[PDB]
């Protein structure tokens, strides 16, 4: 609003409505579970322990390598087939990406306007009705004088 | 959405404030400086009148002359427990002038309850005994209980829940207990607000817990009084509050707990103990007034001896119950 | 910000300098004369064409003012005279008579009494009906304007001297002057609610002066510069506005000046072809009217 | 910063001296990002003296920067009219730069004061060679409306 | 020991409202003004 | 649009609100023009001897 | 680009007819299944409300790793643990911005309180002053 | 006629196999890659057979 106040009416009268107030007075449940569980972080542990490449022993050793030749075998497939396009699909990620930051910065910037105009108009208006209760009370002040002054005077 | 709204409209009124102070205060400085150059109750007309209606004596023995309390019973208001030093509860009916129930238990007794129901009753005690003792049984039948003197005493509207209130900063609880060790304040003045929601205990320190009866928590603190208050009572029609202290009675409102009446008083003389019939109120001390409290010195009597300990209105108000530690019952 | 269909509407007409031209009470109407010894009525809403004529006059209407009726015109002519013109139908109702000179000013009451100056040097105060004046004041010195107060007892009275003087019609007591200006007094105006003086003087300075009985003396309260008056020694008018808190006036310089009562300069603007004669504020919305020596009347905001 | 300016001779291309005036090229740089100079006539031209423009009204007054109304220029003694196709801007007081610019033409050692230096034309100097012999009424200003078709920033 | 974050907070943006406006409410009415005016012309 | 919404929240109290105030000030004025027109008649019952 | 009620990318995007948004027809689908209308304007809805328009599809650009493997299952891991994540700091959200909102409502209502008794002792305030001045 | 309604309020996500939907997505993929692989392989081993 349309006044000239320091910081330290602001805190007096803060000061004054905290006195006031001391007198006056979906979710799931495997969700829940591991929230429950990992509300102390506790992450979550599994194996990864397929690359230690056991040496020859029992079943397991077995196990593990013909886990990581399939392993093999498909990431040859889907790093061949990502190579076989390129990257056209990250340049059109890019661009889309450019699209959609363009179309957002278009609506901000519309919205900075729009609360631009209203805070002018709200500005405005309280110019208009300060400037007529300041001549208000001016004339309030000069009123009062003079009925004191008339008053004394009659005697 | 909401909370942004809400602190605006904080921001915005707190500007309403800043100003509304601010010319307020000019103003007022500017006038300073412009002015220097029931039909059955009893009215305030009958109680004025007010005297003494009966000199009781036999009533406490006057080997160890001193009492600290004094309750009436409300469905029978002959029937007046004071408090004696000689750790006896003495019942007496004020019809008979005689000691109609007597309990003995080695300390002054401090404070007394009477009941709706003219059999059960409770008594305090310095030796850390509280004990709801019925008058018809004269016997103590619970016990209630430590190291250090119990400073308040508070009972559910059941009855038989019991609060009370040590020097120590622990209270007693008949589930429960909550410790404050953050401030330390000693308390004085304590009451029971008979909505029962929540209650307020005045502090050594000049400080009020307020707190609420149900949760039990501490949530308003009222600190602008100096040295103990020695009591504070709450009314009946519900926002009349009256409070006391080692110089002046004030009254205070529930709703808004702001001084709302002041009672100016001389330092030498202390207030005791405040009834309220929120027609009329009444006043033990040093100087005596009872003044009409619906209208906010109005009486003077000095018929009671020595210091006058405590001060009850009698039914239907003709006359007051009030004891002293002259080993003297002198009924206003 | 208003009513009006143009936000400037030139009016065109009388055949020699306009002297004159008033609102009436209502709002609803006004009527303008001048040299042309004319006097043409209007209207203020609508197409804005002329829906009369009063003429019979024998000379140039120095002075004009609407009827609280709005249904009765009165005019002051240079010719000595004082006619009163039905407004509804244009019929000669009386000729007020007994001045010894051009008649300058005239004023209405809210009782049908009419006051007017002279160069003879007097003031006459006439009944509606009387067809003669009622009372008559004697100066020295020929006077130029006048304005009666609405509450019936005072009126104020600004002639050569530089000092207006304020005449009480039952007391005949004049020891009391609002002394202050320094030439002839062109116009004077009351405020709506009587207690503000317009003065304006040939001395280039617009003062305003408060009208009480009681003062703390110095009771000129604040004069505005820059309204110039030219060597034709024209009757400059000056106008309150209908809140009393922009005083209008006109200059010879082909200037409009609207000032903000406290001082500080507000409206400039310029327009005119000649020196502009009267201003007027329209009593409900924001319209000035203006009324140059150039036959033309300016419309406003 | 660097800004091409799609005038109707030709193509003007001005980069901006961020790191010499700051406060006077980002209303500029944002203002062409904005774009609002679109179909602006350079409603003044003095045969080796300037080309003013950059007024929606087209009437050479006006023209609201970001600050709105005008803002405070920065001048240190280095910067200089030396050349011809120093970038500057206008004003009309002591601190009253407004929207509009010029593009200079020739040395001008007298006018290195109160105005504000904050641009070099790197390409498209013909083109301002060419608008200083432009057809011009009484005044100085084009009889044929010289708008910029649009403006890129880059 | 105040509620400096009740209050600052509070007023982070709230002189915004009064200092924000102040930049643009100078750019709509002089470019309205000039528009008014000269489209009137000199005369 | 959070400060958005809040500044026309904040317009619709304010246009709801100033009406009130201009009424106060308007029925104050009114009552401090009554007690002055009683003060200039006292003093202008002083004033028909002047 | 970002479904309304997620904000994932829908490769099947719909528009609907009392308020056209960016929506995914598994999640609409399983909310007309609990609650048979839609929450964001509080009407009946159906399942031919939802057209489905033609896109070119959002290009899903693979990491530098992510070819099956136990990647795969780390980063199964991962998005549970980041998605479960976002849930509790909304929900503490939640409650921290209820227990300021009611502490800023006590606050307001008091300040209603006291500019009403400011605003009356200002009535007897300016009578009083009036009431001297004779 | 619809226009565009994109801005909204909610939190997007990069369009990538780093989401769930897009990740179970993948994980589908992975399976019926394998799942192709084994219908040619037994195709060949009735055919061997």
């Amino acid at each position: 609003f349309e006044s000239t106040y320091n910081e330290e009416d602001r805190s007096a009268a803060a000061q004054i409505v905290e006195e006031e107030l001391k007198r006056s007075g979906s979710d799931r449940l495997e969700n829940a579970i591991v929230a429950a569980g990992k509300g102390e972080k506790l992450a979550a542990i599994d194996v990864q322990r397929y690359i230690q490449l056991k040496p020859p022993g029992t079943r397991e050793s077995l196990l593990q390598s013909a886990v990581v030749w399939e392993y093999q075998k498909s990431r040859n497939d889907n790093l061949y087939l990502l190579e076989k396009h390129g990257e056209k699909a990250f340049d059109s990620s890019l661009e889309a990406l450019e699209v959609q930051l363009e179309l957002l910065e278009k609506e901000l910037v519309n919205t900075k306007k729009l609360s631009q105009g209203c805070n002018r108009k709200r500005k405005h208006y309280q110019m208009e009705v300060g400037a007529r209760l300041a001549e208000a009370e001016v004339k309030f002040g000069q009123l009062l004088q003079s009925s004191i002054q008339c008053r004394v005077a009659t005697l | 959405q909401e909370l942004s709204t809400a602190l605006y409209s904080l921001d915005a009124a707190l500007r309403v404030i800043s100003r509304l102070t601010k010319e307020r205060d000019e103003a007022r400085e500017a006038l300073a400086k412009f002015s220097d150059n029931l039909s059955s109750k009893r009215k305030r007309t009958k109680l004025q009148p007010k005297w003494a209606t009966d000199d009781a004596v036999s009533q406490l023995l006057q080997a160890t002359p001193s009492t600290i309390l004094e309750n009436l019973e409300t469905e029978s208001t002959t029937s007046f427990f004071p408090s004696p030093e000689n750790s006896s509860f003495v019942l007496c009916l004020h019809k008979d002038e005689l000691l109609c129930l007597d309990i003995q238990s080695e300390g002054s007794a401090l404070a007394c309850c009477w009941l709706t129901s003219s059999k059960i009753a409770v008594a305090t005690a310095d030796a850390i005994s509280i004990f709801e003792f019925p008058v018809s049984s004269s016997g103590l039948q619970s016990v209630g209980e430590i190291d250090e003197k119990v400073n308040f005493l508070q009972a559910h509207p059941s009855g038989e829940y019991l609060l009370a209130a040590s020097n120590e900063k622990c209270y007693i609880f008949s589930k429960s207990q909550v410790y404050n060790i953050t401030v330390a304040q000693h308390i004085t003045s304590l009451a029971v607000h008979p909505d029962g929601n929540l209650f307020v205990a005045g502090l050594e320190n000049g400080e009020l817990r307020f707190f609420e009866t149900s949760s039990g928590n501490e949530l308003t603190k009222f600190g602008p009084h100096s040295s103990p208050v020695k009591t504070l009572q709450f009314g009946e029609n519900g926002y009349w509050l009256v409070v006391t202290t080692n110089s002046d009675i004030f009254i205070w409102d529930l709703r808004k707990s702001e001084l709302v009446q002041k009672i100016p008083l001389q330092t030498k003389v202390a207030a005791v103990s405040l009834d309220i019939t929120q027609l009329l109120v009444s006043s033990d001390g040093e100087t005596l007034y009872v003044h009409i409290y619906v209208k906010s010195r109005c009486m003077s009597q000095t018929h009671v001896s020595s210091i006058s300990n405590l001060v009850w209105l009698n039914e239907l108000h003709q006359l007051l119950f009030s004891t002293s530690n002259g080993a003297i019952l002198r009924l206003g | 910000t208003s009513d009006l269909n143009v936000p400037n509407l030139q009016m065109f007409g009388h055949t020699a300098e306009v002297l004159v031209a008033r609102f009436d009470p209502s709002g609803s109407y006004f009527a303008s004369g001048g040299m042309d010894r004319q006097i043409l009525l209007w209207n203020v809403f609508g197409d804005v064409k002329n829906y009369g004529v009063l003429n019979g006059c024998k000379g140039a209407i120095t002075d004009l003012q609407w009827s609280r009726d709005s249904r009765v015109v009165y005019c002051s002519s240079s010719d000595t005279h004082l006619m009163s013109w039905d407004a509804v139908s244009g019929q000669k109702i009386r000729k007020h008579k007994g001045h010894a000179g051009v008649v300058n000013a005239l004023d209405v009451l809210k009782v049908e009494l009419l006051t007017s100056v002279s160069d003879d040097c007097t003031m006459k105060v006439w009944d509606s009906r009387s067809k003669d004046c009622i009372k008559t004041i004697e100066e020295k010195y020929p006077l130029t304007a006048v304005a009666i107060a609405q509450q019936g007892t005072q009126v104020f009275i600004g002639g050569i001297d530089g000092a207006i003087k304020i005449w009480d019609l039952r007391n005949n007591h004049c020891s009391h002057v609002l002394k202050g200006h320094k030439d002839i007094i062109t116009s004077l105006a009351i405020s709506k609610d009587g207690s503000s003086l317009l003065s304006n003087s040939m001395d280039n300075t617009v003062r305003i002066f408060d009208v009480k009985p009681f003062a703390s003396a110095q009771r000129q309260l604040q004069i505005f510069e820059g309204a110039i008056h030219g060597q034709e020694h024209n009757l400059l008018g000056v106008a309150w506005s209908r809140n009393s808190r922009f005083v209008g006036a006109g200059s010879s310089d082909k200037n409009v000046y609207v000032w903000s009562a406290t001082g500080d300069l507000r409206y400039v603007l310029p327009g005119h072809e000649g020196s502009v004669n009267h201003v007027d504020f329209h009593p409900h919305q924001d319209i000035i009217l203006s009324c140059s020596s150039d036959r033309t009347i300016f419309l406003g905001e | 910063a660097n800004v091409e300016l799609q005038t109707s001779l030709g193509k003007i291309l001005i980069e901006l001296y961020t790191e010499h005036a700051p406060k006077t090229c980002q209303n500029f740089y944002t203002l062409a990002k904005e774009g609002y100079y679109d179909g602006v006539i350079f409603h003044r031209v003095i045969p080796d003296f300037v080309i003013q423009g950059g007024d929606p009204t087209g009437t050479g007054r006006g023209g609201t920067s970001i600050y709105g109304d005008k803002f405070d220029d920065e001048i240190h003694s280095d910067l200089h009219h030396t050349g011809a196709g120093i970038l500057s801007m206008a004003n009309a007081g002591p601190n009253t730069n407004s929207s509009q610019f010029f593009i200079t033409l020739a040395p001008t050692p007298w006018l290195d004061g109160k105005h504000t230096i904050f641009g070099r034309v790197v390409s498209g100097l013909s083109v301002c060679k060419r608008m200083g012999l432009i057809r011009t009424d009484s005044s100085d200003r084009p009889i044929e409306p010289l708008k910029i078709i649009k403006a890129v920033a880059l | 020991d105040s509620e400096e974050q009740e209050n600052s907070q509070s007023p982070n943006i709230q002189p915004l409202l009064h200092t924000e406006n102040l930049a643009p409410a100078v750019v709509d009415n002089v470019k309205d003004d000039l528009i008014v005016s000269k489209g009137g012309n000199s005369r | 649009r959070k400060n958005l919404t809040c500044y026309e929240f904040l317009y619709n109290q304010e246009r709801l609100a100033l009406p009130n105030r201009l009424e106060a000030a308007e029925i104050e004025l009114s009552k401090m023009q009554q007690i002055e027109a009683y003060a200039q008649q006292d003093y202008a019952r002083v004033t028909g001897q002047n | 680009m970002f479904c309304s009620i997620s904000g994932e990318t829908p490769k099947e995007p719909v528009i609907s007819r009392v308020s056209g948004n960016v929506y995914e027809k598994r999640l609409i689908e399983q909310v007309i299944r609990e609650t048979s209308k839609d929450p964001v304007t509080q009407q009946e809805c159906t399942l031919e409300d939802l057209v489905p328009v033609k896109v070119p599809d959002f290009v899903r650009p693979r990491p530098p790793s992510a070819t099956s493997l136990p990647a795969l299952l780390s980063l199964f891991q991962e998005e549970w643990d980041s998605v479960a994540l976002e849930q509790f700091e909304l929900r503490r959200n939640l409650t921290e911005t209820k227990q300021e909102l009611s502490t800023a409502l006590y606050s307001l209502d008091a300040a209603l309180r006291v500019i009403s008794r400011l605003t009356k002792e200002r009535d007897e305030a300016r009578e009083a002053l009036a009431k001297f001045s004779d």
